């Protein structure tokens, strides 16, 4: 039959959201707050095309934004963030329960200065 | 219904304790007003991803932004 | 004869677990779900006799989806090709098939 | 490493089983207004030493037997389903943390009364069949008990998951919403591993053509056992307070607790004459059966009508 | 057996029938072929003499041997197909499979082998659901898989069961052998049509069921079970012997008894399909089960085999037998070939 | 197809040849009947487990379920017919060939 | 009197607590001073096979923070 | 006490699943550009192995469709060595 | 149709029934001391 | 070679097959059977099935092969029994040597010469194991199923209670 | 992989004090004794009530691996039909004890 069409690898090179599961959780629902828009085009266009080739750009847009996110983290409130992510990975089932105050001063620096 | 009940309270007291408590179990979810908070939970579990619709234009109760004020809500869960 | 009578009641007593492409626990789909669809919404209606060879390619789709014997038998074709070129050695493999590069995420 | 884990695991069961026979000699022995063995030792602790010393190097009991494959193959099965229902224990961490560690547990226990019968296979007595075969029937019997028990338990829990089961018990112990089936469970437990006052085995047995070795063998795989099943009991009833930065306080309060639970076992084969056979048949499928029937339909309907269904992560 | 419990024990089995039928999973086929099988069990073990236990020892075996391999089946067309809808199967391996595990519950040859022995063992109520109800589950899902049967292997089990049955009833003085040979001879016919019309194989079936249930209620009102004891009702009662006359002359084929008409219509409908030496050699094989059913008339109806002197205490009583539906029954198994287009509510 | 697949229709067959020959008893033709019950559970299980259909994975259950009630009451009709002739072997279920 | 029994329950109680002692300083060492990784489901598998591939050295239990982007 | 425990347990369970369901995009992306990087891979070592087979067309679609179907575990690491396979295919069910 | 095969066939039974074709015994032996020589029935 | 385990383990089933199958008696057929069972579920395991796989070691092995070993044990109590046994492990090898020599066989079917770790799924589940949703899955979707089954266990109570009464 | 590797070290060390305990002892002669039980020859008397204690816990026990996915049931939507039918297999459980009862089926191992 046909050839099936597969994008080259210079198409798919994009920069990394190279952290942790654990950064990725601690952080999450603030990521799901401030990156709607984005990760939504991408699983709209993900359950439509039903085809990760036709949704390249899309991902790539949620692999910028999420940086993006992380980066306005990072300039301001990098300590408490860190301190919190640590507690959230020391766990063995990442539980959240066990974390209420660090996630309080994560939610009080990044309510004030974010 | 009355000298019959302690007469087998008397001689049998492990089955009428079994079918007192089986009796309990059948009867008492329909008389429960907690019934329904149960089945309200189970349907607001979020095991799969909730996909998106297309914005055709004329939709005034999906919103566009999670934190929006309009779509279902558990404050009821957050209370009780 | 097959008496009817979960149509001429209209209760589903085993319609559910009939195709794979039916309602399932929490929206999980089968691996050939879609291919199973196409057969379905392609032969549906028509009859068997009809439905045998005019839907032909959409079930020999949805059988290779199934058993995958196309796909191994290309695979099967593809090691014995590289064994040969590796044993004759006229081939080497690249770093990310010998697992030396950080895989991509 | 996990070599030395399981290592670490499976040589203080053995241990623990050994210790166990100088414990509960002792603790008969004052509960008998006597005392126990205190000449061998410094207060007997040489005891179960000297008892190891000399059961394996008794004379093979040497039977013509039936089969003498599975003359080999019980004491094997014994053993390796007494060490393997220890590995998905959580203490507060468990060795191998399976999804289904509560049902896994389960099934291996359901195939330990292969020893039983596989022991009055080899035999060549038709008497000592006969007792095996009532052995088997016993231990067949509470396995149901065992598993409805269990179920009507883990509706509570969620998930099949025995780590769960100490986050199911933060608020409150879990014997206060289930003390019918917690006792239930306890008679069942002490029925299955032919236990007094299920121990008719004691009142001739079905293993008496072994070598003392091989006694040895069989014995230390039913202690295990006991040992086993008190503290997956006191993990399943009387789960205890975790801190994840120091797993040492739930290991000293589930060990106070099963070494509690298993003095209690001590505490009740020295006050109870032995049930006969047909009574506790009876009191299984005539007391504890239409019980735990009622129970496992009330806590069926239980979560549905508090609004208290359990999660199942 | 109590009253109650055989109650629910007859509902069982009718319920496992209709599992068969009435569904669409191949899954429920399989349960209500275990359901039905877990049900009859105790029918045959009603009297509890060690020959009711070998006959349901040897019912057990084949029938779950045919559930296994109707399980296999399935599962390969699991494989194939993806799919649990009772339909036409998806590869020929299965279809021969399936063919050979519905043969073995209908006992059609060569795993007829079980059928003599099982109907024998038996009493003649339990014989009578053997030989008509069990039937009608297999050849519901025979009429269902149709478009995927092999012709040859169906031809074939058709015709070795015709002949099979033809010899293997000649050497009977049993009557509940000569009845289950009679089974196995006329279950070749209903699947030698089955794959050119089969309502032919609906109307052989029905027409089958009503002589059976004749045959079987004309012995149970006798309480015969051999030859010889069944050649005393003209002492006892004659016109018990007139209708096992007409109705054992209906069931080898003759005219104008509706016994000729499913094989008249199977004949006719073989025809159409440019098969002509394979009912020709049918029909001439049915001369052997008219043979023995002349045999067993000559012993009943048309001579007088002398009787003993106890028969004149017999006369003295009447019948108090629920003979149920015996002369409707008998009526319609002889006098229904001017009705012959009634077959069409069967299509 | 798979190779795993061989091995279990091969099981099949193998149990089937057991059951379709008999040695000496009864109790053996059972066991090789469930040997048989076990190799098709094996082999629904791994196709309805490859193929991600979930709603079949209840099935083997109710596969497991019917025919260990199938055995219970084989087993009965064992022991019925070990009571009638002290043993179970098959040539004692000769009495229904006259 | 009583209290002789309590050398027998003490070296046994030891020998109970000597297991869970030993599985939690087992799974701290091999983890990086942490807990083991539950995966009982599959998504937790595949963050924790995540976590392997952004690790760098091929160790789940490597975390790499807000120092790991720009 | 039981009723207020698992009713708290239901809601941290529905904020886990919540992290999971505001992760799942990204985590979505960086799968599909994993595996079209696979598939890539597969596709250019296939071209410069099968030369030598008369009648080869490299990337050949065993399907008839031209729908995306999602690739089988051998179409991924089917070139890749055996290490990377055994955690690929056996590393959750053998996983403690 | 008597044959050479078929020839030691005796007819069944009127009744379908043939006839049937015990209790265990104990000794308790010395194994105070009394030898016991028990009859169960089960 | 750890890449062929499912395989190793249908291997190890057939031979357990092939050991009782050839019935040298109806205890070592019973412990063939539980080897076999016990290695089968292992194939099980290996799929992702481990309720389906406690399902093998709770009920099969668990319950009814324990009520065949113990009905064995008080309902009972070669050169053949070898000979067959040598000729279906003869012809087991054969086949495992024609299809590893060869990387294709067929019996009745093709079959396939590499590991069949290659025909898995490369996604995850999220939350919930697929086969215990199915399972769970009994209760709300599969009425009928258990309206059936329940009627056929207490029908199969009462069967076994009528059939074995002796009167 | 790690519980394949912890069954295989708990049958190895099972299998180790086996042979030690069958080949310890045989360092020992002691001697070549002849040696030559309730009963004396007696056959195994068929007890009825045995195996019907064994087929009450093979249905009842496949009445258990009906109850089994219950912890996993209650997460459903359907639950008005889920607790129909749960409470419908233990019913069932119920009545084959119940007819188990009152036919005298528990009666002499009750
Ligand atoms: C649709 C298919 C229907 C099939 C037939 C259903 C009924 C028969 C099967 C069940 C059964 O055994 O019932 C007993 C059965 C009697 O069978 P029996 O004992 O062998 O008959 C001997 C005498 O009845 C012995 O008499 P008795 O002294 O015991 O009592 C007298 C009794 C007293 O009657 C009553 O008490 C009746 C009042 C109650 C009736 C039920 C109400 C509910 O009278 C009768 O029963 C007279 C016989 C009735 C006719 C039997 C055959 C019916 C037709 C069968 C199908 C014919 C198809 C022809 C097609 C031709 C072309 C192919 O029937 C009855 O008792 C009532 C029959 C009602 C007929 C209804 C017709 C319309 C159906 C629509
Ligand atoms: C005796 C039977 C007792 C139970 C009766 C049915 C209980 C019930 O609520 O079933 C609803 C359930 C489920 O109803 P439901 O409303 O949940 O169905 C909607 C569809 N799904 C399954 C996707 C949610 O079953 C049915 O409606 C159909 C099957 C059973 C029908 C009745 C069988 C009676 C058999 C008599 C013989
Ligand atoms: C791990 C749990 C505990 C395991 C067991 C305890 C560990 C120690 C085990 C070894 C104990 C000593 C050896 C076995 C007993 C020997 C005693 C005996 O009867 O000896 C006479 C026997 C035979 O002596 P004999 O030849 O005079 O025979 C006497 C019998 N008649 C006269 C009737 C023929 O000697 C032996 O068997 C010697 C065995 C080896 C000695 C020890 C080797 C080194 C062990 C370190
Ligand atoms: C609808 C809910 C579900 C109901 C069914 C399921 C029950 C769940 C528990 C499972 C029980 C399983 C076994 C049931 C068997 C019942 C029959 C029985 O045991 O009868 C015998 C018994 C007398 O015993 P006997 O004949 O001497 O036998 C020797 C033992 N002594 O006879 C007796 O002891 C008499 C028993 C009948 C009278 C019991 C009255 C109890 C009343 C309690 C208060 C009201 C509760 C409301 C519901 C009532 C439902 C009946
Ligand atoms: C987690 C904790 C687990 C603990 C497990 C073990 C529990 C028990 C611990 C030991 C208890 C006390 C041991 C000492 C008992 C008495 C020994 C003794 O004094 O023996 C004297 C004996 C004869 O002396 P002799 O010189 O002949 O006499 C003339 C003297 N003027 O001389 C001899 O007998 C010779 C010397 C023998 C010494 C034996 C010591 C005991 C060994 C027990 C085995 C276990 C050891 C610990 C293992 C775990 C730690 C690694
Ligand atoms: C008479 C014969 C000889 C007798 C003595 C020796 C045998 C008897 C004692 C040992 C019994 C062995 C039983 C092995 C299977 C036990 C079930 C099991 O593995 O369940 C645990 C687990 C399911 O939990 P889950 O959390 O889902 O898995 C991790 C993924 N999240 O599953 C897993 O984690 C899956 C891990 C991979 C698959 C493991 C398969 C093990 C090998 C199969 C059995 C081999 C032995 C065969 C004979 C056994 C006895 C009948
Ligand atoms: C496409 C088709 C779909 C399905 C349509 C319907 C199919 C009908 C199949 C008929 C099957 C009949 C099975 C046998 C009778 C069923 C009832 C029963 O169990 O009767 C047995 C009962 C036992 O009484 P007992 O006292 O034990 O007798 C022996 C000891 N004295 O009582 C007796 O023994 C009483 C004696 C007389 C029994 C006569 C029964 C006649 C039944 C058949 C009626 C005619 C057929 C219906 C029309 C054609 C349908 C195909
Ligand atoms: C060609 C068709 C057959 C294919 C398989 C052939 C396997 C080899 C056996 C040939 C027959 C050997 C034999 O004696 O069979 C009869 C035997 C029962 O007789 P027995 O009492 O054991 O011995 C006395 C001799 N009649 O029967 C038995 O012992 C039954 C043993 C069956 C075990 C089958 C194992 C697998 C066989 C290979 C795969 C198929």
């Amino acid at each position: 039959p046909g050839i099936v069409e597969l994008p080259s690898l210079e198409d798919l090179k994009v920069q990394e959201v190279k952290v942790s599961s654990s950064v990725l959780k601690a952080a999450a629902h603030h990521y799901g707050a401030q990156c709607d828009k984005p990760n939504k085009e991408f699983m709209l266009c993900r359950w439509e095309e039903k085809d990760p080739r036709r949704c390249l750009e899309e991902g790539k847009l949620v692999n910028q934004c999420a940086l993006e996110f992380f980066r306005q983290i990072k300039r301001h409130c990098a300590e408490p963030f860190t301190e919190y992510w640590t507690c959230i990975d020391y766990s063995g089932l990442q539980l959240f329960r066990r974390c209420r105050k660090e996630q309080a001063q994560f939610d009080k620096c990044v309510l004030d200065k974010l | 219904v009355a000298a019959f009940l302690k007469n087998v309270w008397a001689k049998e007291p492990v089955l009428v304790a079994s079918f007192a408590i089986a009796g309990l179990a059948v009867i008492l979810p329909t008389l429960s007003p907690y019934t329904k908070y149960s089945l309200m939970i189970n349907r607001a579990t979020p095991y799969n991803y909730p996909v998106p619709l297309r914005d055709d234009g004329n939709m005034p109760d999906v919103p566009s932004h999670p934190q929006d004020p309009q779509g279902p809500s558990l404050e009821w869960l957050k209370r009780l | 004869p097959f008496f009817d009578v979960q149509k001429k009641l209209g209760v589903d007593l085993d319609h559910w677990m009939t195709i794979q492409s039916a309602e399932q626990p929490h929206r999980i789909p089968a691996r050939c779900h879609a291919f199973e669809k196409e057969w379905i919404e392609c032969a549906h209606g028509i009859g068997s006799i009809r439905a045998e060879k005019e839907c032909k390619i959409e079930f020999e789709d949805f059988r290779e989806c199934l058993l995958r014997q196309k796909t191994m038998k290309r695979l099967n074709a593809i090691k014995r090709q590289r064994d040969k070129l590796i044993k004759e050695g006229k081939y080497t493999p690249p770093p990310h098939h010998s697992g030396q590069e950080d895989l991509r995420p | 490493m996990f070599m030395i884990n399981v290592l670490t695991l499976i040589i203080p069961i053995l241990l623990a089983v050994a210790f166990l026979t100088l414990v509960e000699r002792k603790v008969l022995g004052y509960m008998q207004f006597r005392k126990g063995p205190n000449v061998v030792g410094p207060y007997g602790l040489l005891q179960p030493i000297a008892d190891a010393i000399k059961l394996f190097i008794k004379e093979p009991l040497r039977p013509a037997t039936s089969s003498i494959s599975m003359f080999i193959l019980a004491p094997i099965l014994a053993l390796t389903l007494a060490l393997t229902m220890w590995i998905p224990l959580p203490m507060p961490y468990p060795l191998i943390n399976m999804n289904l560690g509560v049902l896994f547990m389960l099934a291996m226990s359901s195939l330990a009364v292969y020893s039983i019968l596989w022991s009055g296979w080899a035999s060549n007595s038709k008497y000592a069949l006969i007792g095996a075969l009532r052995a088997v029937a016993q231990t067949i019997s509470y396995e149901v008990t065992l598993a409805i028990i269990l179920l009507s338990v883990l509706l509570m829990n969620g998930s099949f998951t025995l780590s769960t089961l100490i986050i199911t018990q933060e608020q409150v112990w879990l014997i206060f919403p289930a003390w019918p089936l917690a006792m239930m469970w306890f008679i069942s437990t002490l029925a299955e591993t032919n236990r007094a006052p299920f121990d008719l085995t004691e009142g001739s047995g079905f293993n008496v053509e072994y070598a003392a070795g091989p006694f040895a063998l069989f014995f230390m795989a039913e202690y295990a056992n006991i040992i086993m099943m008190n503290i997956f009991t006191t993990t399943l009833f009387l789960g205890a307070f975790h801190n994840p930065y120091m797993p040492e306080l739930y290991t000293i309060n589930f060990t106070i607790k099963s070494l509690l639970l298993s003095i209690t076992f001590l505490w009740i084969r020295a006050s109870y004459p032995r049930f006969r056979y047909d009574q506790l048949m009876h009191l299984l499928w005539k007391n504890f059966l239409p019980l735990t029937l009622a129970l496992c339909m009330w806590h069926v309907s239980l979560p549905i009508l508090l609004s208290s269904i359990p999660p199942q992560t | 057996m109590n009253p109650i419990i055989l109650i629910i024990i007859l509902m069982t089995v009718m319920l496992g029938t209709i599992i068969v039928m009435i569904s669409t999973h191949w899954l429920l086929i399989w349960i209500g072929f275990e359901m039905n099988m877990l049900a009859i069990i105790p029918i045959m073990m009603k009297k509890h003499n060690p020959r009711a236990t070998e006959a349901s020892t040897k019912y057990f075996l084949t029938q779950s041997t045919a559930s296994m391999l109707l399980m296999m089946a399935i599962i390969i067309n699991l494989m194939f197909s993806g799919q649990w809808t009772v339909m036409k199967l998806f590869n020929p391996m299965a279809s021969m499979l399936m063919t050979m595990a519905l043969a073995m519950k209908l006992g059609m040859a060569p795993f007829h082998f079980w059928v003599p022995e099982v109907t024998q063992g038996i009493p003649l109520s339990s014989g009578l659901i053997l030989l008509t109800w069990q039937k009608l589950a297999p050849m519901s899902v025979l009429y269902q898989i149709l478009p995927s049967i092999n012709l040859d292997l169906i031809l074939t089990l058709s015709i070795l069961s015709i002949t099979i049955g033809g010899w293997g009833g000649l050497n009977q003085t049993q009557l509940r052998k000569i009845m289950a040979y009679s089974s196995i001879a006329h279950m070749g016919w209903m699947t030698a049509v089955l794959l050119y019309n089969p309502t032919m194989t609906l109307l052989n079936l029905i027409i089958y069921i009503i002589m059976t249930s004749t045959m079987f209620t004309l012995f149970m009102a006798n309480s015969t079970t051999t030859t010889l004891s069944l050649s005393h009702t003209w002492n006892k009662a004659p016109i018990m012997t007139i209708l096992v006359l007409i109705t054992l002359l209906s069931m080898g084929g003759l005219p104008p008894l509706s016994g000729f008409m499913p094989k008249w219509m199977i004949i006719q409908e073989m025809t159409k399909n440019d098969s002509i030496i394979l009912p020709t050699l049918m029909a001439i094989t049915a001369l052997l089960n008219l043979y023995f059913y002349m045999r067993l008339t000559y012993s009943t109806a048309l001579t007088m085999f002398p009787s003993t002197n106890n028969m004149k205490m017999k006369w003295q009583f009447p019948t108090t037998k629920r003979m149920t539906l015996l002369p409707t029954m008998t009526v319609l198994s002889t006098m229904l070939l001017p009705l012959t287009p009634i077959l069409s509510i069967l299509e | 197809m798979s190779l795993v697949y061989m091995n279990i229709m091969m099981a099949f067959t193998v149990s089937l040849t057991g059951l379709l020959m008999y040695r000496s008893h009864l109790m053996s033709s059972l066991l090789c009947l469930e040997g048989m019950m076990l190799s098709l559970f094996i082999l629904a299980t791994l196709m309805i487990l490859n193929s991600h259909f979930t709603l079949a994975s209840m099935m083997p259950i109710i596969l497991l379920v019917f025919a260990a009630c199938e055995a219970a009451l084989g087993l009965s009709l064992l022991v019925m017919v070990s009571n009638t002739y002290g043993t179970d072997y098959v040539q004692n279920l000769n009495l229904l060939q006259c | 009197m009583w209290f002789e029994v309590l050398p027998g329950i003490a070296v046994m109680g030891v020998c109970l607590f000597i297991p869970g002692m030993a599985t939690a300083r087992i799974h701290r060492f091999s983890n990086g001073g942490r807990e083991k990784r539950v995966a009982h489901y599959s998504y937790q598998w595949y963050l924790m096979e995540r976590d392997r591939r952004v690790s760098g050295v091929n160790r789940y239990y490597v975390s790499k923070g807000l120092e790991n982007i720009d | 006490s039981m009723m207020r425990w698992n009713r708290e347990r239901r809601r941290l369970q529905i904020e886990d699943f919540e992290a999971r369901i505001a992760l799942m995009p990204l985590l979505q992306a960086e799968k599909d550009r994993r595996v079209l990087q696979m598939l890539r891979e597969n596709l250019e070592e296939e071209a410069t192995i099968m030369k030598d087979v008369p009648g080869w067309k490299v990337g050949e679609s065993v399907f008839h469709t031209t729908r995306w179907v999602t690739p089988m575990m051998g179409e991924l690491y089917g070139l890749r060595t055996g290490e990377e396979i055994l955690s690929s295919t056996y590393g959750f069910i053998w996983y403690t | 149709y008597p044959t050479k095969e078929t020839a030691h066939w005796k007819p069944p039974p009127w009744n379908d029934v043939d006839p049937p074709k015990s209790n265990l015994t104990l000794n308790f032996g010395p194994q105070g001391v009394l030898r016991l020589v028990m009859e169960l029935s089960g | 070679m750890m890449t062929y385990i499912v395989f190793i383990l249908s291997i190890i089933f057939v031979m357990g097959f092939v050991g009782f199958s050839s019935k040298p008696s109806p205890i070592y057929g019973g412990l063939g059977l539980i080897v076999s069972g016990g290695v089968g579920c292992g194939i099980v395991l290996n799929f992702g099935g481990s309720f389906l796989g406690l399902m093998v070691f709770l009920i099969y092995l668990g319950g009814m092969m324990v009520v065949f070993g113990y009905t064995t044990a008080m309902a009972t109590e070669n050169k053949v029994v070898l000979g067959t046994f040598i000729t279906g492990l003869l012809m087991e090898f054969l086949m495992v040597y024609y299809v590893l020599k060869d990387k294709e066989v067929e019996i009745v079917f093709k079959f396939n010469g590499m590991g069949d770790w290659v025909i898995y799924d490369t996604g995850d589940s999220g939350f919930f194991s697929e086969e215990a949703m199915g399972i769970a899955a009994l209760y709300s979707y599969g009425t009928w199923l258990v309206i059936v089954t329940g009627w056929s266990l207490l029908i199969g109570v009462v069967v076994i209670m009528e059939i074995t009464r002796g009167n | 992989m790690n519980l394949m590797i912890t069954l295989l070290t708990n049958f190895t060390l099972a299998t180790l004090l086996v042979t030690i305990a069958f080949w310890l002892p045989q360092l020992n002669v002691y001697s070549e004794k002849t040696s030559p039980d309730p009963m004396g020859s007696a056959r195994l008397p068929f007890s009825m009530k045995f195996f019907l204690v064994a087929i009450t816990f093979l249905l009842f026990d496949l009445e258990i691996a009906l109850l089994l996915p219950l912890p996993w049931a209650s997460q459903t939507t359907n639950l008005n039909t889920m607790l129909t039918m749960a409470l419908l297999l233990i019913f069932l459980l119920a009545v084959s004890l119940a007819y188990e009862w009152t036919q005298k089926g528990l009666e002499w191992t009750e």
